[PDB]
């Protein structure tokens, strides 16, 4: 049943609501030591566009709106930009504790 | 320490105001407030309410529970 | 091929005892290059502060000519042959070493004979040198790192012949003369103060020849009827701080005291070097540095540099550490610096002591690379042990090492001991004793 | 052989936890002695005037 | 205690660390009895328990 | 040159309430932290004048608070002032822990500490001021609760002996319950001002648990009105339920002197203990019900290590959230059964309760937030 699992991935993700306030997934990871490493290797204009959609969903939800329907970030053009650099934080972190450990 | 001026980089962002004197402290307040308020409260209606409705059924059912229990069993 | 039977296939050094009481040792090599010096068993340690400065003067007057080579002949045929020739003393040794070919070798035995025993001193060079070591001593002075260990070894040592430096105070320069030069190479160029050290191209019987021709007849007779002995030096957990705000950066050096040349311990104790480790600001390396100092010193932008050092002298030395740094770090530094000395004293695993075991098997091979080192290692260790270390024993000494008399000599002697401090620089946020004394125990230890 | 200082701080006073160790056993030590002491001292002074000095010819 | 102290430097440290522990354990253990002034401690001595205390 | 910079003491009211930045998108709920302070304030000053005229003997306790609901100027209206401001007080205070967890604000860990050491200040300050008017409810109340804290055993008796100053509750009990009562509040608000400077070493949350560093404002003048107007929204239902209804959240058994031979056929305390004290009839052992209203406190303390998901709020975490609003709804129902007598079918609604509050905040919650981070893709 992989549709039903895929259909309902895209109802949980509708359901969620962050893709109405125009943000994306990686936007909404908690700020961490290896999240934090993770926005501090960004290229300049991903981290610019990150911050410009967090400005925008602090705004939206100050005044308690949300974007038009059809600015709603789709499921299909979220991209997942923070996962190798967050894979690669994981990773090293993960190698300096086993180094540690022995 | 933590003041205005070192929080954040932020690149490329224009911020447009205007003065409190020049705009109404109600602009279009029901037409766009209850339009509003009907939204909100479609996003979480059915994450809030039902556990209340379930606590509204417990608490008539211990209620009637009890009182069938003070009664009499001939 | 293993390191074992590596390190036995190491030469050995050939030693034996002329009949005036002379060492001549000998390390044959493969090398077309030879390096001979003459050790000499008398430094600042051996002056009773009326000729305190006698060492580098007459280091500074030994190269100016001789009763057979008068004025600069005999530089002459020292630069027309390709030889180098050096010189240095420290507060408990002097060596002259000519680097040469292997042709030339009764040559430098001729002359390093002939420096040692012959020395022509004149009055006009007697001043000329004079002057030449006041400004000696004023280019000494803008050195932070010599002023630092002079003043450590000033305030560890103090009212003892530890104290006092090589080059000593300028008055002394400026009222030593003829007869108290004489008095000292009559007092302390001896033959059972004296080492002849070779290490090259060079075999022992030629060398032995060689020292039987030319350092047969040294004077070795105790003219003066007076034995010469060495007192034990005091230590003194004291400080000395010399606050000058104008300096860019600060130097403070913090030591206690080393057990001295003949210890074993002191090899555990290079070790425990060996896991502090060094730093300075260019080093390539960064934040992955193996020394946990290090790796918070350049995490947190504190120190310049820091190096560990382990002094030693006749049943006394200096064991500690030194850093330059700015003036707002240098609090910081220190209390870092502490812990990893109370780690040491406490929380040694054996992942480090193997690393710095490593560290020093590495370091202790690989500084002997060369005709000079080993040279200089056969000099000092026939005047210091009595005979030259092999390298495996070195490697059995070593290899015995673990974390556990690595923290019990390290408890012996950093926990709870008196240090000795000295500051240069802008050092007020340096603190008192009394916080760098209560820095050397753990209260949840 | 050497001084009781010397051995007192070697083998009581070097780890700070026997260090503490033993200040709470003299101190258990030091209440029961200084109590006996004190005691005795304030009884010496004061023959014929306590109660504890005269609970015998009303006891019984 | 999920998985990066499962390792053995950390085992020999806690090692290290058993007899300062149990030190300072018996001094806590000694300053509770002392402190609390426990019966059931100090009867067992040879000189504390002439007061009953 | 200017004096909000450079004067000490103007210096850091202008790093704490005036140039303070702060998240532009905090809702109302991040007023009621604020409100407590002024609660707390209120308090205290009532506390105050109705200190000059009590008098804490057992004899003329009953009778100096007729005293002052009787004689003295407008003292009616401070004392139920006091006592519905204790009420409103409670109700700040479990609105703001509730946001506290529905936001993920207990990642701040010392703050979260901090606010639950209040918290069991403020709960043993309104224990023994209700202790204070020595009614009938109020000494069996003190009675119950004492001789249910002596089920430690060995040391049980003699510390309840040690708090009562003898054998039950008297005179002792209430003098030193005036005074400790008096004494807690300062420490509340010491404890107060370390609250609010842990916060203000890290910032505040916002309601999208996101980095609000990217649009933040000054605290003046903003969230300075914002403040004033909850103040004045906090007074009128406080004005309300002062001067309209003085006892829907009281008990009228409180208005008869304190009986030691009669006791009550229903004893329960108010309601802000309630739900705890049904937690103390769920366990039917006596160590273990100690041991369960004291863990039903603690794991509030605990909830910062149960984090397993990377969203910090639940405003994206939808079955969290539902889980959320069952257990607030759990809180209510405990909240009714812990004023019910002890008889079918309560105890088994109260004992259902009690696993199912113990079971969300322990089990269920981060089983929700793993599965979570499971369909965002980011959990293996
Ligand atoms: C409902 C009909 C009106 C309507 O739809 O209005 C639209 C409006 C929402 O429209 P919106 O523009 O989408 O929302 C942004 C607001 O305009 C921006 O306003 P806001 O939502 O930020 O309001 C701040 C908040 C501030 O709230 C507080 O300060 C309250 C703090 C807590 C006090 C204690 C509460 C709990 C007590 C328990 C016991 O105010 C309230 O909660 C209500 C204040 C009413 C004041 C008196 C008005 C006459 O709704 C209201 O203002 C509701 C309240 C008034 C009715
Ligand atoms: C889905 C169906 C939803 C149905 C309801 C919403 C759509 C219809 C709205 C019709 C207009 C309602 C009133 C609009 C309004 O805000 O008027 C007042 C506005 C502004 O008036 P105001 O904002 O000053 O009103 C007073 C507001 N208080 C009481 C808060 C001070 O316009 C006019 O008065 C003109
Ligand atoms: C009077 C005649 C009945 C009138 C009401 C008819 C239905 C109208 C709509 C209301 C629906 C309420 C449904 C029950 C709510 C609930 O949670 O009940 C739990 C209760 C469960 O309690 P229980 O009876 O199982 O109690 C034992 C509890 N355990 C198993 C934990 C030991 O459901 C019932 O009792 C089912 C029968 C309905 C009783 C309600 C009568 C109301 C009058
Ligand atoms: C009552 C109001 C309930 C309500 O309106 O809930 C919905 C609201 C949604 O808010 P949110 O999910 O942040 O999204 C806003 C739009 N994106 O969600 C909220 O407003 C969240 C409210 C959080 C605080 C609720 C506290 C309730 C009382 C808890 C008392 C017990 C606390 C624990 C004690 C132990
Ligand atoms: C006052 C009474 C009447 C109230 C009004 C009734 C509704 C009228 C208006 C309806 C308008 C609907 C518009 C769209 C709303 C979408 C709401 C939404 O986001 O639903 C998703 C929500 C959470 O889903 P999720 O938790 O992931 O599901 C797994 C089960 N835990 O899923 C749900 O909320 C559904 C599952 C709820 C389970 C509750 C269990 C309680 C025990
Ligand atoms: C230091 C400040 C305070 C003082 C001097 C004080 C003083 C008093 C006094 C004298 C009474 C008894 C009079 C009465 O019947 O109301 C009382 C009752 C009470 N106090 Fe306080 N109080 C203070 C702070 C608080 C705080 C912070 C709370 C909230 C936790 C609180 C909660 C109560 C409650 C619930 C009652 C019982 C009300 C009643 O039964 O009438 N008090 N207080
Ligand atoms: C004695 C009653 C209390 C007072 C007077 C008090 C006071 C405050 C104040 C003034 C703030 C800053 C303003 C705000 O953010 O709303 C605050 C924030 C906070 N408090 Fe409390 N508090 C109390 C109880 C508690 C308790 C019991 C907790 C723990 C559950 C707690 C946890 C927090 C947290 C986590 C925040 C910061 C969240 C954020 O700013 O977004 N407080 N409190």
């Amino acid at each position: 049943s992989s549709k039903w699992l895929d259909g309902f991935r895209k109802w949980y993700y509708n359901a969620a609501g962050f893709n109405k306030l125009g943000l994306m997934r990686d936007d909404t990871l908690h700020e961490t030591e290896d999240v934090k490493e993770a926005i501090r290797r960004l290229p300049e204009d991903l981290y610019n566009d990150r911050m410009f959609r967090i400005k925008r969903a602090l705004d939206l939800t100050m005044r308690h709106q949300i974007l038009p329907k059809d600015q709603w970030t789709k499921y299909e053009e979220d991209k997942f930009y923070l996962e190798p650099y967050l894979k690669e934080v994981i990773r090293e972190r993960k190698e300096r504790e086993e180094w540690a450990k022995k | 320490g933590r003041e205005f001026g070192n929080l954040a980089r932020i690149r490329h962002v224009i911020s447009y105001s205007l003065s409190p004197f020049e705009q109404r402290a109600f602009p279009s307040y029901f037409s766009k407030g209850i339009p509003n308020v009907l939204r909100r409260t479609r996003e979480r209606i059915l994450r809030v309410a039902p556990p209340f409705v379930v606590v509204y059924l417990i608490y008539t059912w211990g209620n009637q529970e009890f009182e069938q229990s003070k009664r009499k069993n001939p | 091929a293993t390191f074992a039977q590596a390190l036995q296939s190491v030469p050995e050094t050939q030693v034996s005892i002329l009949d005036n009481g002379l060492r001549v040792a000998s390390e044959q090599s493969s090398h077309a290059t030879c390096t001979v010096g003459v050790w000499i068993d008398a430094g600042s340690r051996y002056e009773t502060e009326k000729n305190n400065g006698a060492g580098y003067f007459l280091e500074h007057l030994a190269f100016k000519g001789t009763k057979n080579r008068p004025g600069n002949a005999l530089e002459k045929e020292v630069e027309s042959i390709g030889a180098h020739l050096n010189a240095y003393s420290t507060r408990e040794h002097t060596a002259y070493l000519i680097k040469a070919l292997s042709k030339d070798l009764p040559k430098v035995v001729e002359l390093l004979a002939d420096i040692v025993q012959n020395s022509s001193l004149e009055d006009s060079q007697i001043e000329k040198e004079r002057d030449v070591i006041l400004r000696e001593m004023q280019e000494n002075d803008a050195s932070m790192q010599n002023v630092v260990f002079d003043y450590l070894h000033a305030t560890a040592f103090q009212g003892t012949p530890l104290a006092q430096a090589v080059e000593g105070p300028s008055e002394n320069v400026r009222r030593l003369s003829r007869t108290d030069l004489t008095d000292y190479l009559n007092r302390h160029y001896k033959a059972p103060r004296m080492v002849l050290a070779a290490a090259g191209g060079v075999e022992h019987q030629q060398l032995l020849d060689l020292a039987q021709k030319h350092l047969s007849s040294v004077s070795r007779v105790y003219e003066e009827d007076a034995v010469p002995g060495l007192t034990p030096c005091r230590f003194t957990g004291s400080e000395i701080r010399h606050r000058d705000d104008a300096l860019p950066l600060a130097h403070v050096a913090i030591a206690v005291e080393g057990p001295g040349w003949a210890n074993p311990d002191n090899v555990t104790l290079q070790v425990a070097n060996a896991i502090i480790g060094h730093y300075d600001c260019t080093y390539g390396g960064g934040v992955h540095l193996s020394s946990p100092l290090a790796s918070v010193a350049v995490a947190n932008k504190l120190c310049q540099s820091f190096q560990t050092f382990n002094i030693s002298y006749s049943d006394t030395g200096l064991l500690g550490a030194h850093f330059v740094c700015d003036a707002m770090s240098i609090d910081d530094m220190v209390f870092f610096l502490q812990g990893q000395w109370m780690r040491l004293c406490t929380s040694a695993t054996e992942s480090e002591v193997t690393r710095g075991k490593n560290i020093l098997r590495n370091a202790l091979v690989s500084h002997l690379d060369g005709t000079t080192p080993v040279c200089e290692d056969i000099g000092r260790s026939l005047l210091t042990y009595g005979r030259r270390i092999p390298l495996a024993e070195w490697e059995s000494r070593i290899q015995e090492v673990d974390a556990q008399m690595l923290r019990d000599i390290c408890s012996k002697y950093f926990y709870d001991q008196c240090p000795a401090v000295a500051g240069y620089g802008p050092i007020e946020q340096l603190p008192d004793y009394n916080r760098i004394r209560s820095g050397m125990f753990w209260l949840r230890f | 052989s050497p001084t009781i200082p010397s051995r007192l701080y070697s083998l009581l006073f070097r780890r700070t936890s026997t260090f503490a160790l033993t200040i709470a056993v003299g101190a258990l030590f030091f209440e029961r002695a200084f109590d006996q002491g004190a005691d005795a001292i304030y009884e010496h002074i004061n023959e014929g005037k306590l109660w504890k000095h005269i609970k015998h010819k009303y006891e019984n | 205690m999920l998985s990066r102290f499962l390792g053995p430097r950390y085992r020999e440290l806690a090692r290290n660390w058993i007899p300062t522990a149990g030190m300072w354990g018996t001094v806590g253990a000694v300053g509770l009895v002392w402190a609390t002034d426990w019966r059931l401690i100090l009867d067992w001595v040879p000189y504390i328990n002439g007061k009953f205390k | 040159t200017n004096m909000r910079k450079t004067h000490p003491l103007f210096k850091i009211i202008n790093h704490s309430f005036i140039d303070l930045p702060a998240p532009s998108n905090i809702s109302s709920w991040w007023n009621f932290g604020s409100l407590l302070g002024v609660c707390l304030m209120v308090q205290i000053i009532t506390g105050l004048f109705l200190a000059m005229h009590y008098t804490s003997d057992t004899m003329t306790a009953f009778s100096s608070v007729t005293h002052i609901c009787r004689d003295v100027n407008y003292g009616w209206l401070i004392r139920y002032m006091h006592a519905n401001g204790a009420s409103m007080f409670f109700i700040c205070l479990f609105l703001h822990v509730g946001r506290g967890l529905y936001y993920g604000s207990y990642t701040f860990m010392e703050t979260w500490n901090i606010g639950v050491l209040l918290l069991f200040a403020v709960m043993a300050t309104a224990f023994m001021g209700y202790v204070l008017p020595w009614g009938q409810m109020s000494f069996w109340g003190a009675t119950v609760i004492t001789n249910l804290l002596s089920a430690i055993p060995y040391i049980g008796t003699t510390l309840v002996e040690w708090i009562w100053g003898g054998f039950s509750v008297d005179k002792a009990t209430l003098t030193r319950f005036f005074a400790f009562h008096f004494i807690l509040p300062f420490i509340i608000a010491a404890l107060a001002i370390v609250h609010l400077l842990f916060l203000h070493e890290t910032g505040s949350n916002n309601p999208t648990g996101l980095n609000s560093d990217a649009d933040k404002i000054p605290f003046h003048p903003y969230y300075t009105i914002k403040d004033i107007l909850g103040i004045l929204i906090m007074f009128l239902i406080l004005m309300t339920l002062v001067l309209f209804f003085p006892d829907m959240l009281g008990d009228p058994d409180n208005y008869m002197p304190a009986n030691p031979l009669n006791t009550p056929p229903h004893i329960k305390p108010e309601w802000y203990f309630l739900f705890a004290y049904a937690i103390l009839r769920s366990i039917p052992n006596k160590l273990g019900g100690v041991l369960a209203l004291i863990l039903s406190i603690l794991i509030l303390a605990l909830m910062p290590f149960l984090h397993t998901s990377k969203q910090r709020s639940l405003m994206f975490r939808p079955i969290t959230q539902i889980l959320y609003w069952i257990l607030v709804a759990n809180l209510l129902i405990l909240t009714w059964i812990g004023g019910q007598p002890v008889e079918h079918p309560f105890i088994i609604i109260g004992q259902l309760a009690s696993i199912s509050y113990f079971s969300i905040i322990l089990i269920l919650m981060p089983i929700s937030g793993i599965i979570e981070d499971k369909m965002l893709k980011l959990y293996p």
